[PDB]
RNA sequence: CUGAAAGCAUCUAAGCGGGAAACUUGCCUCAAGAUGAGAUCUCACUGGGAACUUGAUUCCCCUGAAGGGCCGUCGAAGAC
RNA sequence: UGUCGGCUCAUCACAUCCUGGGGCUGAAGCCGGUCCCAAGGGUAUGGCUGUUCGCCAUUUAAAGUGGUACGCGAGCUGGG
RNA sequence: AGGGAAACAACCCAGACCGCCAGCUAAGGUCCCAAAGUUGUGGUUAAGUGGUAAACGAUGUGGGAAGGCUUAGACAGCUA
């Protein structure tokens, strides 16, 4: 863990092995990341490195944020991310590329999932609908009971109701790297990765792995 | 082990002891005479 | 002739430092709460904050008598069903030593807007030093 | 309120409230609690003389 | 209190250093035994050693006898260390000593290895006997007991690791 | 395990260990309105006058930056 | 102050049904009996009947016992 | 009606004509919330007993009045 790269989800595809099996693969494009600031114990408490990637037009970078990108001669990119490193050295102006990963190499991919605006309890919480016949009155996909009588006589906190299947951040753990394309800056990963095409994804070494 | 409210010796080799504020019977002769509570 | 009342604009306040390094938890806290309220001054009025500032340095070395070290328990609820949570004196000294003295003193103060201003004048630390040398606190024996 | 303030003033002179009242009744003094609480705040030098009068009564 | 009224009878070649309550015994082939005493205990150095009590309380009386026995073990250990015997009963059970690693095959799928802490030494004169040696009773008896819980003895056939003087209760199938 | 009160025995009274899906972490997410409102990097603003109830004061003129918003083209973001 | 059963959605106790750790056994092994600790997570589909229940058929690691207005009709039904 | 019993018609104290920024007491109390003893002398408890309980069980500990053995060797151990 503790050090990774920021990329963009390009889409899903497949690759065929020689023995005939097909591997479902998600392509991730990782343009080289640029070290923006190094955070240590004697300056910040914790210990981490700060990273930027992409490209940003000069009219959208503000004066405060431009002088931060100019302390380290880095040039502005879209967004800024921070990786909480364990014991590593990085000078301001360094490069971090896909070349810190190998084949095999279980990795964790963090992204922001697709957004389903305002969802019911069947879609959100996997509830089961009532009857579609046999006398049911306008109560087909509604939740049902949400408590008890006088005792408590209130709805308990954390009750499952409807609203906003999230465009929140999730991580999928223990995904296998199939191929690393150093020259084209690609990272072919076996499985599915959260989010839509063109979104930012964080790729870090496997948190668990072990077996 | 036998958990009762009336623990007491069952033969010569039984031994009433009090361990962490609980009365127990430990017997070297027969492992069937162990008792707790009481 | 009308009874004197303290104006909150000209109240005299002093800084003291007390060492909680072997003292009983409950007998240390009653004296702390007595100073935070002003019950040691003849200007005490029940509706102004006229006490002093207290600094406690060696919080983790406070002690309790009997079997309370392993048996005294601390409870709090989170608002969700089955959200009752527990901890004991032994484990809370390791986890957060300062919360032990603040919890004892906090329950001995009034539970109203004024009782929360008096609690704001207590500083509890776990070392042998405090950041308040600019105020020059004086030594207070229990 | 008067009692709580005589209590604070007596202990600065080394005496509790209950031991002060016992001494005051013992000597002869019969000043109110309303006037005693007023001297404790303002005329502190007069309150001190009354307190050490109550101690001198061996109470 | 008959244990507390008995001297220690320190052997010929030893040394007693007494700086406050902290006490030590020096000896041969093993030395440097240390412990301190509760503030309720008396030790009177002489050509021998004697134990008394500051107080008359009940706890102080019970702890006087523990001090006499604990120091006595310290005295014997530096002179004549304590030693424990373990026997193995059952086919295919064998133990071999290798420096500070003792390997035991006790019928499991995988042979196990026991690590001997500093101090004690184990050596196996046979392939079914273990000899634990050391300088303190508490550490020697702890490691011996740690080697027994791998396979404590069975009543039907006696298979397992047993002490060389432990009586094993036996029985027969119904 | 060592060990007495109670020459023995004894896991306990002083001392030292092993031990479960329960407990605290480890995994994921939210999280300084944590009014106890934390920390880091960078950026901006460097004029006069009067009245006083004489300093965290009031008014007048000039100057309004860093930046934010309105607006418009939209979006795998969205009831607004 | 709308009273049985079904449906949807639950929440807690432990006097534990399964999984977890142990003592005794009239415990050889594979199986069991009984008691102790343990509430983290799980804990059937149908035929008959308005049924809860029950009896059958075939499964399961197991098909727990209870409190919540015998939980739940300004959430549904309306067979009794 | 007032004070106490946390809150608490029927329990304890006590029966409100009005005003006072005066004093003494009852029940109940005097470490902090919260008015008043971290008061003095002699003991008991280690159970947070105090701050919920029965038959029954136990070398928990304080006090008291008497017994049986015992330097002709008592009681535990250890050797026949
Ligand atoms: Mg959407
Ligand atoms: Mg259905
Ligand atoms: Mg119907
Ligand atoms: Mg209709
Ligand atoms: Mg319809
Ligand atoms: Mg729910
Ligand atoms: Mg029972
Ligand atoms: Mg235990
Ligand atoms: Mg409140
Ligand atoms: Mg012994
Ligand atoms: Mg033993
Ligand atoms: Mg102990
Ligand atoms: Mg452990
Ligand atoms: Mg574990
Ligand atoms: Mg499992
Ligand atoms: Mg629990
Ligand atoms: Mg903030
Ligand atoms: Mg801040
Ligand atoms: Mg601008
Ligand atoms: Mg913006
Ligand atoms: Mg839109
Ligand atoms: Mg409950
Ligand atoms: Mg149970
Ligand atoms: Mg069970
Ligand atoms: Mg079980
Ligand atoms: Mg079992
Ligand atoms: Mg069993
Ligand atoms: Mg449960
Ligand atoms: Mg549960
Ligand atoms: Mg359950
Ligand atoms: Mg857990
Ligand atoms: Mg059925
Ligand atoms: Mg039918
Ligand atoms: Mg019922
Ligand atoms: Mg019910
Ligand atoms: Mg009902
Ligand atoms: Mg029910
Ligand atoms: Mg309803
Ligand atoms: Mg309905
Ligand atoms: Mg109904
Ligand atoms: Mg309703
Ligand atoms: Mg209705
Ligand atoms: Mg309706
Ligand atoms: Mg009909
Ligand atoms: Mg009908
Ligand atoms: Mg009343
Ligand atoms: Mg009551
Ligand atoms: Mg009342
Ligand atoms: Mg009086
Ligand atoms: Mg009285
Ligand atoms: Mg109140
Ligand atoms: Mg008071
Ligand atoms: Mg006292
Ligand atoms: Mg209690
Ligand atoms: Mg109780
Ligand atoms: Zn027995």
């Amino acid at each position: 863990m503790t050090i990774g790269v920021v990329g963009r989800k390009c889409g899903m595809t497949r690759i065929f092995t020689e023995e005939g099996v097909s591997i479902p693969v998600t392509v991730i494009e990782v343009e080289p990341n640029r070290v923006t600031q190094f955070k240590t114990e004697e300056t910040d408490g914790y210990r981490a490195v700060q990273v930027t990637a992409g490209e940003r037009r000069a009219s959208r970078v503000t004066k405060a944020q431009a002088g931060h990108f100019a302390k380290a001669n880095v040039a502005a990119g879209r967004g800024v991310w921070e990786f909480r490193l364990g014991e590593e050295q990085y000078a301001a102006g360094d490069q971090i590329t896909v070349d810190l990963f190998q084949a095999g190499q279980m990795v964790d991919v963090t992204g922001e999932s697709k957004g389903k605006g305002f969802a019911g309890t069947i879609k959100r919480w996997n509830f089961r609908g009532q009857d579609n016949t046999h006398g049911n009155s306008v109560s087909h996909r509604v939740p049902g009971s949400i408590g008890q009588c006088q005792t408590p006589g209130r709805v308990f906190k954390g009750k499952k109701m409807s609203g906003h299947l999230g465009a929140e951040r999730v991580t999928v753990q223990s995904l296998e790297i199939v191929r690393v394309d150093a020259e084209r800056n690609l990272l072919l990963v076996k499985g599915a990765v959260p989010g839509a095409t063109g979104g930012d994804v964080i790729v870090r070494p496997a948190a668990k792995a072990r077996g | 082990m036998k958990v009762r409210a009336s623990v007491k010796k069952l033969c010569r080799n039984c031994k009433i002891i009090r361990r962490d504020g609980i009365v127990r019977v430990i017997c070297s002769a027969e492992p069937r005479h162990k008792q707790r509570q009481g | 002739m009308k009874t004197y009342t303290a104006k909150p604009e000209t109240v005299q306040r002093d800084w003291f430092v007390v060492d909680a390094a072997g003292q009983t938890l409950g007998r240390l806290a009653t004296e702390i709460a007595r100073r935070l309220r002003g019950k040691h001054k003849p200007e005490y009025t029940p509706h102004v904050d006229t006490g002093d500032y207290i600094v406690v340095i060696n919080a983790e070395q406070v002690r309790v008598t009997g079997a309370k070290t392993t048996d005294k328990m601390y409870y709090h609820h989170s608002g969700f069903p089955g959200g009752i949570k527990s901890i004991n004196f032994e484990k809370l000294i390791a986890k957060a030593p300062e919360r032990v003295i603040e919890t004892a003193v906090k329950g001995m103060l009034p539970k109203n807007p004024l009782g929360r201003d008096m609690y704001r004048k207590l500083k509890v630390y776990k070392g042998a030093s405090h950041p308040h040398t600019a105020q020059q606190p004086q030594e207070l024996k229990i | 309120l008067w009692i709580a303030r005589i209590n604070a003033g007596a202990r600065q002179n080394g005496l509790s409230y209950s031991r002060l009242i016992a001494g005051l009744k013992k000597a002869a003094i019969e000043i109110d609690r309303k006037v005693l609480a007023d001297l404790a705040v303002n005329e502190k030098a007069a309150f001190t003389a009354i307190v050490e009068k109550a101690k001198a009564s061996l109470a | 209190s008959r244990v507390a009224k008995n001297p220690v009878k320190l052997p010929a070649g030893v040394e007693i250093k007494l700086a406050g309550q902290q006490l030590s015994i020096k000896g041969a082939k093993g030395a440097l035994e240390l412990k301190v005493h509760p503030s309720v205990e008396v030790i009177q150095d002489s050509g021998e050693l004697r134990f008394a009590a500051r107080n008359g309380d009940q706890q102080t009386r019970a702890m006087a006898g523990t001090t006499r026995a604990l120091v006595n073990n310290m005295v014997v250990g530096v002179s004549q260390g304590f030693e424990r015997k373990l026997q193995l009963v059952g086919v295919g059970y064998k133990a071999q000593a290798k420096g500070q690693v003792l390997s035991l095959s006790l019928g499991f799928s995988h042979p196990v290895d026991y690590e001997l802490p500093a101090g004690i030494v184990a050596e196996t004169p046979s392939q079914t006997d273990i000899l634990i040696k050391g300088i303190d009773k508490q550490l020697v008896g702890q490691v011996a007991a740690e080697i027994r819980d791998f396979r404590p003895p069975e009543p039907y056939k006696g298979k397992g690791v047993r002490y060389a003087d432990e009586v094993v209760r036996r029985k027969e199938a119904k």
